[PDB]
């Protein structure tokens, strides 16, 4: 059934699984028209499909042309997400296909179940975890490839860089969710923390800076403080 | 007018015939039901006084044979049997009539209720849902499961309703996933009506039979089938105008007949609110919406 705190280590077992987050598929800016009405302008979006064990990210870029002349875009976006995830699964060799797909929002369950009828053995699950994957577009290199796209495109990343050489998947996912939670709560502070020391760079082939094990402990502590800092500023505590 | 004679009534029982019912005491001199209208299917049903567990009964059509009930003390129920000897049965029915040992099917002349509940129900279709080919009548009870229920366990004792599943490859055309899931017209009109049922009359007959088994036996899988068949129409944007108008009449009489006090277990809040207030047909069921709002406003 649902994925939660109780069955959390299941994420890092050897059954292939993917998280799917549709938050950033349909993105708009809201603006005034010359006549003083309101209108939206879509901007490019993305499906965030992540293997939490390996770090493999299948970033399907959603170009604004897919919305042209369509109605009820917020509903269409869930179905387009499910269409693209189903297409991804069908594109993978059988031994790479997931056993389970965990959607971060329950409104994705029926769209994905219907698109995956051909795969009755792939379990479609919700989660009670509040995961911060919406903040994916705060990772500069991901945001850059989405905004520069002129057509539909799939781009493959490892969201853990080379961390798995040194830490376990469980620890890597914990670091990722802490980083993303901070970027989501205070993007400016979070990005300040990540770049404050110019001697630490992001490799061309990486998303995050090349911190030593010791420097990651400092960074991780600074991110926790931020989440608590913002939490006080927010609630006055 | 036809007659269902009884050899006796050895155990106390509430006997139903269609929407009517009466209590018979243990060893009371009861020998059956006369003046049964020809032209309709009928159901004769039973609930023992000492074990209200298991309502059970028999669907029949008096045009297809001479049927009677005798209690079996071994299997502990009232069984329907066919007498092939017309002469002997006609004689039995006459002698019992003369001794006034039969209740009369109590139909008011103005009253079209039973016709309205069974308009599309045919005995030949009942016998394909309820398989026991050696008898001309069909046994149903409270506990019998449907083919669909069994897939999710004795197959010979099942209700073979047409399986309806909105998240199935039958319901969803490859490449029309969103379209077919949000607007079930393809599934209704091509798969079910053209493909399986052949016409709306057979569809309505199964819908009406499912309701009657839900109401008379408390049969849960029958209730599921009835609601699924309603929901498939209501969730279709393109339905022939004659089917919508007939559905409104069918449901109106079903809601009218339902015991006010069984609504909590015979009516699915989600389906009815969806069908009356959200679906494509939310404005096409005027009669049904009015009786539902006046009789069961809590459900909504
Ligand atoms: C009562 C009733 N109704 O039809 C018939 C026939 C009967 C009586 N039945 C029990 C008979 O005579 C036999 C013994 C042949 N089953």
């Amino acid at each position: 059934g649902a994925m939660n705190s109780s069955n959390y280590a299941e994420l890092f077992n050897n059954d292939i699984k993917l998280f799917v987050d549709d938050t950033n598929v349909y993105r708009v800016t809201v603006h005034k028209t010359f006549e003083g009405n309101v209108a939206t302008k879509a901007i490019n979006g993305c499906i965030f499909t992540l293997n939490p064990k390996t770090g493999h990210l299948f970033l399907k870029i959603i170009h604004t042309s897919v919305w042209a002349g369509q109605k009820r875009l917020s509903q269409l976006a869930k179905w387009k997400t499910a269409e693209e995830v189903s297409a991804l699964v069908r594109s993978l060799p059988k031994e790479e296909q997931p056993k389970q797909i965990i959607v971060t929002r329950k409104a994705m369950l029926d769209p994905l179940e219907v698109h995956m009828l051909d795969f009755p053995n792939i379990a479609i699950r919700p989660t009670e975890l509040r995961l911060p994957f919406s903040a994916a577009m705060s990772i500069d290199k991901l945001s850059d490839v989405v905004m520069k796209a002129t057509e539909p495109q799939m781009v493959l990343f490892n969201i853990y860089d080379d961390w798995l050489d040194r830490i376990s998947s469980y620890t890597a996912f914990s670091r990722l969710t802490l980083l993303l939670r901070a970027l989501k709560t205070n993007e400016e502070s979070a990005k300040m923390i990540l770049l404050s020391d110019p001697t630490i760079t992001i490799k061309s082939y990486h998303l995050w800076p090349s911190f030593t094990d010791e420097q990651w402990i400092t960074i991780e502590s600074q991110m926790r403080d931020l989440i608590l800092t913002e939490y006080g500023r927010k609630y006055n505590v | 007018m036809n007659t269902v004679p009884f050899t006796s009534a050895p155990i106390e029982v509430t006997i139903g015939i269609d929407q009517y019912s009466f209590n018979v005491k243990e060893n009371q001199p009861f020998h059956g039901i006369k003046d049964i209208p020809i032209g309709h299917v009928h159901v004769i049903h039973f609930q023992h006084a000492d074990n209200s567990s298991m309502r059970y009964g028999y669907w029949f059509d008096c045009r297809m044979g001479n049927f009677y009930i005798q209690y079996d003390p071994k299997d502990g129920l009232y069984k329907m049997m066919e007498e092939r000897d017309g002469a002997k049965f006609e004689n039995i029915v006459h002698n019992f009539k003369e001794r006034q040992m039969m209740v009369s099917y109590p139909k008011i002349d103005e009253d079209d209720t039973w016709y309205n509940l069974t308009e599309f129900v045919q005995m030949d279709k009942i016998r394909k849902i309820v398989r026991k080919d050696e008898n001309q009548f069909s046994y149903v009870d409270s506990s019998m499961t449907t083919v669909q229920e069994n897939e999710l366990s004795d197959p010979a004792h099942s209700l073979n309703y047409t399986v309806i599943n909105f998240k199935s490859r039958e319901a969803i055309r490859p490449g029309h996933e969103m379209e077919d899931f949000l607007d079930k017209s393809y599934y209704l009109n091509t798969v079910m009506l053209q493909g399986i049922f052949k016409n709306s009359s057979n569809y309505f007959g199964e819908l009406q039979f499912a309701f009657l088994n839900a109401m008379f036996f408390g049969n849960y899988g029958s209730s599921l089938q009835w609601h699924a068949m309603i929901e498939l129409i209501c969730s279709s944007a393109t339905v022939p105008k004659h089917m919508l108008d007939k559905l409104d009449e069918i449901l109106y009489y079903q809601i009218k007949t339902l015991p006010e006090q069984y609504s909590d277990i015979l009516l699915n809040e989600r389906v009815w609110n969806i069908c009356l207030y959200s679906s494509f047909q939310k404005n096409s069921l005027h009669n049904t919406e009015k009786i539902m709002e006046n009789k069961y406003p809590e459900l909504l």
